[PDB]
RNA sequence: UUUAAAA
RNA sequence: UAUUAUUUAUUUUAAAA
């Protein structure tokens, strides 16, 4: 119930990465062609990148906050992986080993790090909250599963828009989503992130592995960053032990890929937001005066 | 009693104290390291130079003390400052003057206790040491984790008695530090219990005076004298009690309309007088919005005021105060509160004046304001209570918790009001939405739209 | 280990033999050596750390919360931990129901020692942590929830109904009766007191005795020690048994009281 | 759905807005889906007991070598009178103590026998404010029954009876021991403890026989 | 008109995507592969039928909705010639298209008609075609309408699923696979719509009859 | 009565070389265990003392398992019974492998055919089992491959187990002794020591097949006497392994003799009287020759 | 506590300490002889961690054997009572332990020589009784106490430090108020080198500080080596 | 609780 | 009967002639 690699395709796939070949076609720190396309509903979100294909679907409730924190919203998400990945993957296997670590990343990149707006979330203090939900369904792996599904849920957060509500003394009005227009979350910054797969025959480290070279890797290495030039999580534990210099290639070559993915999210959200609003330019009320 | 020693010099101990919070007991254990590299931070020693340990940016500490300090009338003369809590809460502008304090020790427990106590105080006072230079001087020795300084708990002794106790030994400390340099110690605490105690101990004899004495003192006597510096609201009643009190005649419904120069004064508009009824005071405001629906409950003529003639805002009124503060007075407000005791008494227009007794409808909304730059901490990244200074400045300061308080720093925010109980000073509210950068086009008009309710949302596509 | 069908014939004619020739040959009421740490966990109120002779180590903590008795009901309670068990086992259940009936507020312990104000009192949270365990461990984990228990501190109530205040520094100490749980293995027609691991394999049935404010008090079981013999018992070795207990309990509770 | 909504909060009735022979009944073989079936039900002043039992064995355990059978029991709550999952479960290893020395193990080679009792119905009508105890020899009658239909060997009936929490299991007509429980209660009290609940095992060892020779 | 693909995944033997008003389901078959112990059929091919939901965990709701996928398919597969092995349908359902705490018919006729197109690519042995279309009728109007809108099921009486099976060319109904109906109806409004049906699904495999032609030829020689 | 130790306070009361650190420079050796080959230089991977033995450089650690090799006279319990051999607990990181063809049959060969070999092999020889054999040869991972091709090799009965540490087992000439008082000791040079009534055939061939040796039968009527010598001996041997003493032959008998002044075995197991008859023997003997 | 100043400009932190000084490291070997093959009790300031390991032996099952390795199970037990409040069982804290028992396996599979022994499983089994701030690294450093006492054979030395990032000021081995204050940086350093066997990023840390935090993260792990290494020398001449 | 007009 | 065996294989000595 798993995938068989024969001797001399591992033994090919190595020794083309030593001599700077990918059977892709892409450099080692080249990142794969992601592709952004959202659904009818707010919050939904498909991403494909090579043959991986990820799909993301953002949801919100009312809830209680945390007495810890009554002044903040809840964040969950949940990776779940079917057999349409890969008949490798069991149906229900919800705390496999990529699932969790999938999931504790992006919880950690958005929530943690302050790339949601939490704050915002609170409706009445230690009572009523807005619980943002997202849904990840893996639908083709070919590798880089948390690099699309942060990139998925990112670009879900920033679709999605929550119901508006009216503050009326002690009283509490949500206004359905046929009456008013939903009012969109708060998203502070933007973490990508970037997994980096490291082989030794004087290593080899490349961006962005498929799943055929994540089967034959020695050691992976996953950071996070924003257009801030702030490190927003790093993960790294066991595999081939590597010092601060080569971390701090990692970052500086991930900065690079994560500067444009962020601009093509900003980009392909407003060509979204135009497609969807023709006539938004008759329906301005605040207008200017002459 | 336990203590084990480490590296050189270095010994650590077990802080254990219990918290009591909301009625709940919670046992705090904390790590306390004791060490013996603290220097006295005067240029005098020639014994702690040669125990200083340079910070994370490798700098050794600078010797802030002066070697030739204010010398007095004997058996004074040359000497030090040690301050107690007290005196730094009710004198701290006595200390910003430059013809006053010139070498001043601030000892750790007294530092802690200010910043517990106000935290804009606390501010200003590390303000004083970070800018020492020529005319001005102060230090702050971490007595509680000097090996020489730190003093255990007594059995059954009062909180107060061993910081008291500890300010104490600090003094006594700096006096056997400081005599091979011929320089006295000279405790300035308003404590007369705490004074006495100190002249019980006669292993170590300090100096203690308080602060009219200490100031009576010093050669500039005559021109500093005339600077010198000398709760909980009623329940609402019940929705039984309002009933009757409005049926027989005792109580009254109305709206609140604050002053629109002073937050502190509001009227009551009745039917049976011509004249709005005033509502002065915090405890007769009891809690209430400008545009509440308030129960009113007359006052007797001993009580009536005239209409104030002071002008208040929440800004400028009780700005030493902590957000946090549930169940420290500034000079100009009791030079300006005093003032305005004298127009209404020697005043002609004495109308009716009632008290807030009961909130009928809350007039809260989303209101607009910005932070409040003394309760920010800009380095910390944790959870902080902060000021909110709202735009409306009928209304009072806002307290809410947030843990991007620097962030938020110098923008113009919304928030909510939640809740305001008896127990707390101030009402609790929260964040919900930043509109931008203070005094930017697009955001000072889309923060004066919120502030009057103008819909500036687009129109519905239903109107297509 | 396990033990063949070989030895345990053996063991079983020389246990059930008039004289009772135990494995380590002590005698039907001898205990074997025990090592108890105390006050050792700072974050808690109390707690407790016990050493049987056969490795097995049993680790209790013992945390406080200011509760509501007229809305609480049970003032004390007992969460157990086996390692290398599921928190839903049958062998870690069972002995979770024993011991909150051992320590049953108003029962083996009096409610009264741990109240605060009329409408306040303090609410126990004893948390069993066994790390290793070779036979039934209920009488090992109840010696480690009395020393526990006996060196327990609280803190100070300081004292219209408003919520309660405690001291900063100052704590009172628990004075609590704590009850203790002995095993007993009958081998034929022999009692024995504690039974080793190998001596719980053959014996023909078990018996578990509560014991509180220096008598017999509930709740008493009589839980088999192993599938393969069990063996139905006269009652007069139930009443041998529940009166050899009364013989050797203070001896226990003079050598376990010292702390 | 299941669970239903989460902010609903059970109904409360409030105590103050309006104000020698314990019954029985036996009955067997009812369930299709196991071997031996069993039903017994007790109202005796205001306390109502009624459970039901069913046997599924003997199963033939794949790659067990075993040489005695293995007996599970298992107590399952009903509709009324819910008890705690934990205290559930210490009843189950009491009875299985009990039932190892009573079923016949060494008749069933590489094999389990598991047992399940529901507590379907457990009134209780007090007036105003263990309870598990008045229901241990009701649960062991009731398993005897189930384990004698379906034609699994029994070395003698076994059964028990209740004196103020004190539940004593007998056989041999009260000749020997095979399980005892006692929850609160007094002290000293043991010899009327055992005579108490020794005649009220012998009305039910014999009671049970009546309805496993008729039918 | 609907939309549909064929052949989207690449690490499974068949997939496909059916879409219909707002309602999107991507569908996943792999088979035949090995099974689990738990799951191999002595004679016969085994199926694993999982249908997951757009939003939150799979539910009890989607555990019927696997049960009445598996009886669509289950005899639309030649199950015999495919002994000891496994089938693996997944079905995704990315938009719900309908109000997911009311209805649930919509996305069960998307599921049917995504499995059915994915069974085709994968190629397992198919004793037929198959064809599924949504049914309600209105509450003011006694009005049968097939493949009703999500505005129109908050306005309707009954709802109904209708899964036909098709031979010889798609215009002989051999049986009808699943009609599921819940609401208030009478026996005259029963058969007032399975007419009206099968005259709704006799074009819609006709349709799909193009679909997959467009698809599978480019493919073959 | 008992004896409980109390504390209160806090939880508890040649070359050494540790994992990573360098041992030598010297490409000229042959690396042992606990020792690993990195870039023509040499490194320990445990923590215990450097061995040096004409050219093999090893490092021996503190605490380890007892390793089997070939030829030694062990005390094993048979695991399960697999597919034409046996696992049987020997103490070591794996089960030793007991092969069918490498016993003493009951009736020489297998009856077949009828049932297979696995489930013929549980009449005489069931799972928990206790036996003694030698380690006839081992495998490449340092598993053990047991024998039991003759008769001082059997399956153990008519006595009790006890277990000691490897490490404490002084080598000798014989495994077995006679001890007085009608018992024979095994010392098992993996640990595990077998107490037993002195039996027919260790006492007439140490002083000078059939099924009848894989009986679990017991013997019928063993003296109220020698069961209770056997506790005292079980007593004394784990006194002995507490104060990390060699066990030998003279050793066991000298402590069983000091045994006598505590009368009953009753108070034998406390720490008290442990250390003392170990430091008795350890003084009156290596001290007095 | 209260409001504290997190690094003074004195250079002394809310405890006591400085930039540069570790909490009070107390280990000890063998503390459970008769209940594992190793035993390490660490104590690093408040931190109490009882790490157990059981092996190399027989897998119970054979559905967990590999024929050319050992596996390695970690299983992390964080109790009731290792805070102030008595935290209660949530169905999202388990997910937090499952990331810190996978990085740990993953972490020491690649040190331990798990080839030498073939067809065994290695349990290691941890109980966390209290647990003050830096709680991850201190877990490394009972696993690796604890697998040289049970004579494991390995690489080197595995050092679990922890350093924060206030403003710019790193602060080594922080503790629970630091870490609620601050950026937290876990490391783990393999002996005396300056590799990296984990590095786990949390929180927000410019990327330009991260170079410096990364160098005084592996120095003072070096030093916790010593502290460890100190302890296997007394313990191996006075035994 | 700022009159009126155009915005 | 380890030069023996395990069939969707728990074998962990298949080497020499
Ligand atoms: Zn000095």
């Amino acid at each position: 119930k798993d995938i068989e690699i024969s001797a001399s395709e591992s033994k090919f796939i190595l020794e083309a990465l030593r001599q700077n070949y990918r059977l892709d076609g892409r450099s080692f720190d080249q990142f794969r062609d992601v592709e952004i396309t959202f659904g009818k509903e707010f919050g939904d979100v498909s991403v494909k990148m090579g043959n991986t294909k990820v799909h993301c679907r953002i949801s919100c409730q009312i809830a209680q906050p945390y007495e810890d924190r009554p002044f903040e919203g809840l964040f969950v998400i949940s990776t779940e992986i079917s057999p349409m990945a890969g008949s490798q993957f069991e149906n229900g296997n919800i705390t496999g080993e990529d699932e969790v670590l999938c999931s504790r990343i992006i919880e950690k990149s958005v929530r943690r790090s302050g790339a949601l707006d939490v704050e915002g979330l609170c409706i009445v203090a230690g009572s009523k909250c807005w619980a943002v939900r997202a849904d990840v369904h893996f639908l083709d792996c070919d590798g880089g599963f948390i690099d699309a599904s942060c990139i998925a849920v990112m670009a879900g957060l920033m679709h999605f828009k929550k119901p508006d509500i009216t503050v009326h003394g002690e009283q509490i009005i949500v206004h359905p989503v046929n009456e008013r227009e939903p009012v969109p979350l708060g998203i502070l910054h933007i973490p990508i992130c970037v997994t980096f797969s490291f082989f030794n025959p004087s290593e080899i480290s490349i961006i962005d592995a498929t799943l055929k070279e994540e089967l034959l890797r020695d050691g992976v290495l996953t950071v996070t960053l924003n257009k801030n030039r702030e490190v927003v999580q790093v993960s790294k534990a066991g595999g081939l032990p590597m010092d601060a210099l080569t971390l701090m290639k990692c970052c500086h070559e991930a900065y690079s890929i994560i500067e444009k993915i962020t601009d093509q999210i900003l980009q392909l959200l407003k060509e979204d937001s135009e497609k969807r609003n023709k006539y938004a330019a008759m329906l301005t009320s605040e207008n200017a005066r002459e | 009693p336990r203590r084990k020693r480490l590296a050189d010099g270095l010994s650590v101990t077990q802080k254990v104290f219990v918290r009591s919070r909301n009625g709940g007991a919670t046992k705090i254990v904390r790590e306390h390291y004791l060490r013996s590299d603290i220097p006295c931070l005067s240029r005098s020693c020639t014994k702690c130079p040669q125990i200083v340990v340079p910070d994370a940016q490798n700098e050794l500490p600078k010797f802030i003390l002066s070697d030739s300090p204010l010398e007095l009338s004997a058996p004074i003369g040359k000497h030090y400052v040690v301050l107690d809590t007290n005196v730094v809460l009710q004198a701290i502008d006595l200390l910003e003057n430059p013809n006053c304090f010139f070498d001043v020790i601030v000892p750790q427990i007294v530092l802690d206790e200010v910043r517990n106590k106000s935290y804009p105080v606390y501010t200003r006072l590390r303000t004083l040491c970070r800018d020492s230079d020529d005319h001005k001087r102060f230090i702050v020795f971490h007595n509680e984790f000097s090996e020489h300084t730190f003093v255990e708990r007594l059995p059954n002794e009062t909180i107060n008695d061993r910081n008291n106790r500890a300010i104490r030994k600090t003094c006594q400390w700096y006096s056997e530090h400081l005599k091979p340099y011929d320089i006295n110690v000279v405790l300035v605490t308003n404590d007369r219990l705490n004074r006495e105690a100190a002249t019980k101990e006669v292993e170590s004899n300090i100096i203690t005076k308080s602060l009219v004495q200490y100031i009576e003192l010093l050669p500039n006597a005559d021109d500093i004298r005339d600077s010198i510096p000398q709760f909980t609201f009623p329940e609402y009643y019940s929705t039984a009690r309002v009933m009757g009190g409005l049926k027989n005649g005792v109580l009254y419904q109305g709206n609140i309309q604050i002053s629109e120069y002073n937050f502190l004064e509001g009227s009551v508009s009745l039917p049976r007088f011509s004249k709005p009824v005033l509502i002065v005071g915090q405890k007769n405001l009891n809690r209430a919005f400008n545009g509440d629906q308030v129960i009113v409950e007359l006052l007797p003529q001993s009580e009536w005021k005239a209409p104030s003639s002071i002008v208040l805002d929440s800004e400028h009124f009780d700005v030493n105060d902590n957000p946090d503060i549930e169940a420290v007075i500034s000079d100009k407000q009791r030079r300006l509160l005093a003032k305005d005791a004298m127009i209404a008494q020697r005043s002609k227009k004495i109308q009716p004046t009632a008290k807030v007794v009961y909130i009928q409808r809350r007039s809260w909304r989303q209101y607009v304001g910005q932070l409040a730059p003394s309760s920010v901490d800009p380095q910390s990244s944790s959870t902080q209570n902060v000021f909110v200074i709202l735009m409306d400045k009928c209304l009072p300061k806002v307290r809410i918790r947030t843990r991007r308080a620097a962030e938020l720093l110098d923008k113009r925010i919304v928030i909510s009001i939640d809740s305001w109980p008896t127990t707390h000073k101030y009402p609790l509210g929260h964040f919900v939405r930043d509109l931008g950068t203070i005094e930017s086009a697009q955001a000072e008009t889309e923060a004066l739209l919120l502030e009057h309710d103008v819909e500036y949302r687009p129109f519905s596509k239903k109107v297509l | 280990m396990s033990l063949s069908v070989a030895e345990k014939s053996y063991l079983y004619d020389s246990l059930a033999s008039t004289p009772s020739i135990r494995p380590d040959g002590r005698l039907p009421h001898q205990f074997r050596p025990i090592e108890i740490f105390t006050d050792f966990l700072p974050s808690s109120n109390g707690s407790s750390r016990i050493i049987a002779s056969d490795g097995s180590e049993c680790i209790v903590s013992i945390k406080s919360k200011v509760v509501d008795h007229h809305v609480e009901n049970e003032l004390l309670q007992v969460d157990v931990d086996i390692a290398g068990q599921r928190d839903d086992a049958l062998v870690v259940e069972t002995i979770t129901s024993l011991l909150n009936k051992v320590l049953k507020s108003g029962s083996g312990v009096d409610s009264s020692k741990l109240q605060l104000t009329k409408k306040y009192s303090f609410k126990i949270f004893v948390d069993v942590l066994v790390i290793s365990s070779h036979s039934h461990p209920v009488s090992l984990i109840s010696f480690a929830i009395y020393s526990a228990l006996n060196s327990t501190y609280l803190p100070k109530l300081i004292s219209v109904e408003e919520l309660p205040t405690f001291h900063d520094y100052d704590m009172v100490k628990l004075d609590i009766n704590p009850p203790l749980v002995f095993i007993l293995a009958v081998v034929g027609n022999n009692m024995l007191l504690d039974p080793a691991a190998n001596e719980s394999e053959v014996a023909n049935n078990g018996l578990i005795i509560s014991w509180s404010n220096g008598k017999i008090t509930s709740p008493i079981r009589s839980v088999a020690l192993n599938d393969s013999n069990v063996k139905s018992f006269k009652p007069h070795l139930l009443k041998q048994g529940l009166a050899m207990v009364e013989k050797y309990a203070p001896d226990v509770v003079r050598s376990l009281e010292n702390l | 759905r299941l669970l239903g909504p989460a902010a609903a909060k059970p109904m409360a009735f409030s105590n103050t807005t309006t104000h020698s022979e314990q019954e029985l009944s036996l009955h067997t073989g009812f369930i299709e889906n196991c071997n031996g079936s069993a039903l017994v039900e007790a109202r005796s002043l205001g306390h109502q007991t009624s459970l039901i039992t069913a046997v599924y064995g003997p199963r033939s355990i794949r790659g067990s070598f075993t040489s005695q059978g293995t007996i599970s029991i298992q107590l399952k709550n009903g509709l009324l009178e819910k008890y705690n999952t934990n205290e559930l479960k210490e009843v189950s290893s009491f009875l299985m103590g009990i039932f190892n020395s009573v079923v016949n193990l060494s008749r069933y080679p590489k094999s389990g026998i598991d047992i399940f009792v529901y507590l379907t119905y457990d009134k209780d009508l007090t007036n105003n404010p263990s309870q598990i105890s008045s229901l241990i020899p009701h649960c062991i009658t009731s398993i005897t029954l189930a384990l004698a239909d379906a034609g699994i060997e029994l070395v003698d009936m076994a059964g028990a009876g209740e004196a103020n929490g004190t539940v004593v299991s007998f056989i041999k007509n009260g000749e020997e021991i095979v399980g005892f429980w006692k929850d609160d209660g007094d002290d000293e009290d043991l010899l009327e403890c055992l005579d108490r609940c020794k005649e009220q095992y012998n009305r039910y060892r014999d009671l049970m026989i009546s309805c496993l020779m008729n039918q | 008109s609907v939309q549909a693909e064929i052949g989207i995944l690449d690490h499974v033997d068949g997939s496909s995507e059916f879409v219909s008003q707002d309602t999107k389901v991507i569908c996943s078959v792999t088979g035949p592969i090995e099974p689990k112990a738990r799951q191999e059929l002595p004679t016969q091919l085994a199926l694993e039928i999982i249908v997951r939901p757009a939003k939150g965990v799979a539910t009890t709701r989607e555990k019927v909705l696997e049960d009445k996928l598996r009886a669509v398919l289950t005899p639309l597969i030649t199950r015999h010639c495919y002994p000891r092995q496994l089938c693996q349908i997944t079905c995704q359902i990315l938009e719900s298209g309908e109000d997911e705490a009311e209805f649930s018919l919509r996305e069960l006729s998307c599921c049917i008609n995504a499995a059915f197109l994915a069974l085709v690519d994968a190629g397992i042995a198919l004793n037929s075609m198959c064809a599924s279309i949504p049914i309600a009728i209105i509450k003011d109007t006694s009005d049968i309408i097939v493949d009703p809108t999500a505005e129109q099921l908050k306005i309707s009486l009954s709802v109904h699923t209708l899964a036909l099976e098709f031979v010889n060319g798609g215009k002989v109904v051999k049986n009808v696979l699943l009609l599921d109906s819940n609401g208030d109806f009478n026996e005259d409004q029963l058969f007032s719509l399975l007419e009206l049906g099968e005259q709704k699904c006799q074009e819609l495999v006709t349709n799909i009859r193009r679909i997959i032609q467009d698809n599978i030829s480019p493919r073959l020689v | 009565v008992i004896t409980i130790t109390k504390r209160n306070g806090a939880f508890q009361n040649s070359q050494i070389v540790t994992p990573g650190e360098l041992v030598t420079d010297d490409p000229i050796w042959m690396r042992g265990h606990g020792t690993y080959f990195l870039d023509n230089m040499t490194y320990s991977s445990v923590a215990g003392t450097v061995s040096r033995v004409n050219r093999l450089l090893s490092v021996i650690p503190l605490k380890g398992r007892y390793a089997p090799e070939t030829g030694d006279h062990v005390v094993g319990r048979i695991a399960e019974v697999g597919n034409k051999r046996w696992k049987v607990d020997i103490g070591g990181k794996q089960h030793a492998v007991l092969m069918l063809g490498s016993v003493n049959l009951p009736g020489g060969i297998l009856r077949r055919k009828s049932e297979s070999d696995e489930l013929q092999m549980r009449s005489f020889l069931k799972e928990g089992d206790l036996l003694n054999a030698e380690v006839q040869s081992l495998f490449q991972d340092g598993s053990a491959s047991l024998h039991t091709r003759s008769l001082k090799y059997g399956k153990l009965r008519n006595g009790m187990f006890c277990q000691v540490p490897s490490s404490l087992i002084v080598r000798a000439k014989n495994h077995t002794h006679n001890l007085p008082g009608n018992i024979t000791v095994v010392l098992g040079v993996n640990g595990y020591i077998w107490l037993r009534k002195t039996s027919q055939m260790d006492l007439a061939r140490d002083t000078p097949s059939s099924w009848q040796i894989y009986s679990d039968e017991n013997d019928p009527s063993i003296s109220n006497n020698i069961r209770q010598a056997i506790c005292r001996y079980a007593n004394v041997i784990k006194a002995l392994a507490f104060c990390e003493i060699g066990i030998t032959q003279q050793r066991i008998v000298s402590a069983y003799e000091a045994s006598m002044v505590y009368s009953n075995v009753g108070e034998l197991i406390e720490k008290n009287v442990m250390e003392s008859i170990g430091s008795d023997i350890l003084t009156a003997e290596k001290m007095r020759g | 506590m209260s409001r504290l100043e997190i690094y003074s400009p004195e250079g002394l932190r809310l405890d006591g300490r400085r930039w540069n000084e570790l909490r009070r490291f107390e280990s000890s070997i063998n503390t459970h002889p008769h209940a594992a093959d190793g035993s390490s009790y660490m104590e690093q300031g408040n931190n109490k961690i009882i790490t157990l390991v059981k092996g190399p032996k027989e897998p119970r099952l054979k559905s967990q054997m590999d024929t050319s390795k050992a596996l390695l199970n970690v299983s992390v037990n964080i109790t009731k009572f290792s805070k102030f409040e008595r935290s209660k069982s949530s169905h999202k804290n388990e997910r937090r332990v499952l990331e810190i028992q996978t990085s740990l396996v993953r972490m020491f599979e690649k040190n331990v020589m798990l080839n030498i022994y073939p067809r065994t499983v290695i349990d290691i089994e941890i109980h966390v009784l209290e647990q003050d701030g830096g709680i991850m690294g201190s877990l490394i450093n009972g696993i690796t106490l604890a697998l040289i006492d049970a004579g494991i054979s390995m690489f080197d030395y595995i050092s679990g430090i922890s350093v924060g990032l206030y403003d710019t000021t790193p602060l080594l081995d922080t503790n629970s108020l630091e870490e609620n204050a601050m950026s937290t940086v876990t490391l783990g350093v393999v002996g005396k080198s300056e590799k990296l066997s984990l590095l786990l990023v949390e929180d927000k840390i410019p990327l330009d500080r991260l170079e410096n935090v990364l160098a005084i993260g592996i120095a003072g792990a070096h030093r916790v080596r010593d502290l460890m290494d100190e302890e296997l020398r007394k313990h191996a001449q006075k035994r």
